[PDB]
């Protein structure tokens, strides 16, 4: 029907896919390896849409994950979630892979395991005669989740054309440059797969999770485990639709049909308020709808680093405005109401703009049906200050003479850093251009 | 004996049930002189227990309260934060759709103020 495969690919992207299945077990009632509660078909109408279909009520995850450092999978089997993980899916034990660090690895290791890699993931095509798409939920940092995840996403554009292809990828950190400096090459070179080779993207900064890590979060040492917090609540708020019984847009291709403008302009800012536990006290008074959107347009809970005085000369196109749960639905028009009188958000003066809110209900369970949810999912055309902060630390690179002599040793025979360039300044020069 | 009646028909036609001079049904007297203090004695109790029932149980103490908070201006915290927008609205003649803007900064000043006699102020309107 609307199964989806998630390619869960490199060092980051197996964490953050692997506690998004650990959060899933916990809305719908079941357990990893079993069922004890029967609030999974009363209280949820719809649970084969991510999983497996259930073969004995063993609602299997319908998952990949390659990555060529085996710790990040050595930490899986001895947690409690891993029986409802398959041994036989992916890999059985002792799965390992290269040395290695090298965005020219996994693009030269894609060929040599040409077989495999086309073998076993191929096998849960099939189980649906109606494949939804593809989503690639891998990594840019680093040259694993970089190196290999370009090259499925040539190879897949045409044996399975008819499918969407959209994934929710990391940005890496831009602090400082002593542990990795490889960072501007891998990123711009799977940056000009995820335009022309992808649809969509769903981009999620690093510089911006320490900002929202220290907000409201309160740490001082800021660890690795923190990383998989923020990501996997707003992977399954965007399936609200999909997995929970929705009317509209309750399908991949529905939400992201009305929110791209055209290809190569589909870089969508995400948004969540709620993170905090102690406002669990105060929201028994009736908590409305009509100040928790207030907030999103407001640029407080953004994951992206944009500059706070150029909105003025950018203007939204798409803005979605998500909630969840308990919505108290007889005001959520007079939450729509009050958009229109402050303009917070600055309209294209050649086209028409539009404000999408939609409903789901949440999981049968305490936190969740209890506090107001709001996810965004915006599109505005500020996200050149990423490209322009990307482009001018890549030209800057080339000057200085670093790794023109260490990565053209393997595999790379012309100069292919002015295709990367120039392909960048079109996306750059066609979303000023697209506000006439 | 005409005002007690005007009040024991309007409560008759809200409840059939809900009647003020209950407890208190003793019959008349035959006398020269003593049935008008028949009379002062149910005046007295029957417009007593009307009083305390639509003014407490009913809280009409309350409307007067949000009455005030709008046309007398009292409670001027949200009130200049709507009256900061009406401005921007009416700073041009007056059309039709401008009263369906005025409740949309109507209580997005109200609810930025966050009160809890707001169900009283959810019962005015906006005439423009």
């Amino acid at each position: 029907p609307r199964e989806i495969i998630t390619l869960q690919l490199g060092q980051c992207g197996n964490q953050i896919g692997f506690e998004f299945w650990k959060q899933l077990c916990a809305e719908h009632g079941i357990s990893p390896e079993g069922i004890v509660e029967e609030f999974a078909t009363e209280g949820t109408d719809r649970k084969d849409v991510f999983f497996y279909q259930a073969d004995d009520e063993h609602y299997i995850p319908r998952a990949v994950l390659l990555d060529l450092e085996p710790r990040v999978i050595h930490s899986i089997l001895n947690s409690p979630y891993a029986n409802l993980y398959n041994p036989e899916n992916i890999y059985l034990s002792e799965h390992g892979g290269g040395a290695g660090n090298n965005w020219a690895s996994g693009f030269s290791q894609g060929e040599k395991i040409h077989e495999d890699i086309f073998d076993i993931i191929d096998r849960e095509a099939d189980g649906s005669d109606s494949l939804e798409g593809f989503v690639l939920c891998h990594s840019i940092a680093g040259g694993t989740g970089s190196g290999l995840g370009s090259y499925l996403l040539e190879r897949l554009n045409d044996r399975y054309p008819k499918k969407l292809v959209q994934t929710y990828s990391v940005f890496p950190n831009q602090d400082e440059m002593s542990h990795v400096v490889v960072q501007p090459y891998n990123s711009l070179l799977t940056l000009k797969r995820l335009t022309q080779n992808a649809d969509c993207v769903v981009v999620l900064d690093n510089t911006a999770l320490n900002r929202i890590a220290t907000d409201r979060l309160h740490i001082q040492n800021p660890s690795f485990s923190q990383i998989n917090q923020l990501v996997s609540t707003i992977m399954s708020a965007s399936t609200t639709t999909l997995r929970y019984p929705g009317y509209m847009n309750n399908d991949l291709i529905g939400l992201i049909a009305s929110l791209i403008p055209t290809p190569r302009l589909h870089f969508l800012m995400t948004g969540y308020t709620p993170l905090t536990t102690d406002q669990s006290v105060a929201s028994v008074r009736k908590t409305t709808v009509l100040d928790v959107m207030r907030r999103l347009l407001q640029p407080k809970n953004v994951m992206v680093s944009t500059g706070r005085d150029r909105q003025t000369n950018h203007c939204y196109i798409a803005i979605l405005n998500i909630i969840q749960g308990e919505v108290d639905p007889t005001q959520v028009h007079k939450s729509l109401q009050r958009i229109r009188e402050r303009k917070l958000a600055n309209f294209i003066p050649w086209g028409p703009a539009s404000i999408q809110v939609a409903l789901s209900r949440k999981s049968p369970y305490l936190p969740s049906a209890h506090r107001v949810s709001g996810l965004m999912m915006a599109n505005h055309t500020n996200i050149s200050s990423l490209f322009e902060r990307t482009c001018r630390q890549y030209d800057k690179l080339r000057k200085r003479e670093a790794f023109l002599e260490q990565f053209r040793k393997e595999d790379i025979f012309k100069d292919n850093f002015d295709e990367l360039d120039n392909s960048r300044e079109i996306v750059q020069q066609l979303i000023d251009e697209y506000h006439a | 004996i005409l005002s007690t009646g005007k009040y024991l028909n309007v409560v008759r036609e809200c409840g059939h049930d809900v009647t003020c001079p209950d407890a208190k049904e003793i019959t008349y007297t035959l006398k020269e002189q003593a049935y008008v203090e028949r009379i002062e004695k149910a005046y007295n109790y029957a417009s007593k227990v009307l009083l305390d029932f639509l003014m407490e149980e009913e809280e009409l103490v309350a409307h007067l309260r949000s009455i005030k908070h709008y046309f007398l201006m009292d409670q001027g915290d949200f009130f200049v934060h709507f009256m900061d927008l009406t401005e921007e609205e009416l700073k041009k003649p007056v059309d039709d759709i401008i009263p369906t803007r005025l409740e949309a900064l109507l209580e997005l000043a109200l609810r930025m103020s966050t009160a809890n006699t707001d169900p009283f102020k959810d019962d005015l309107k906006i005439e423009l």
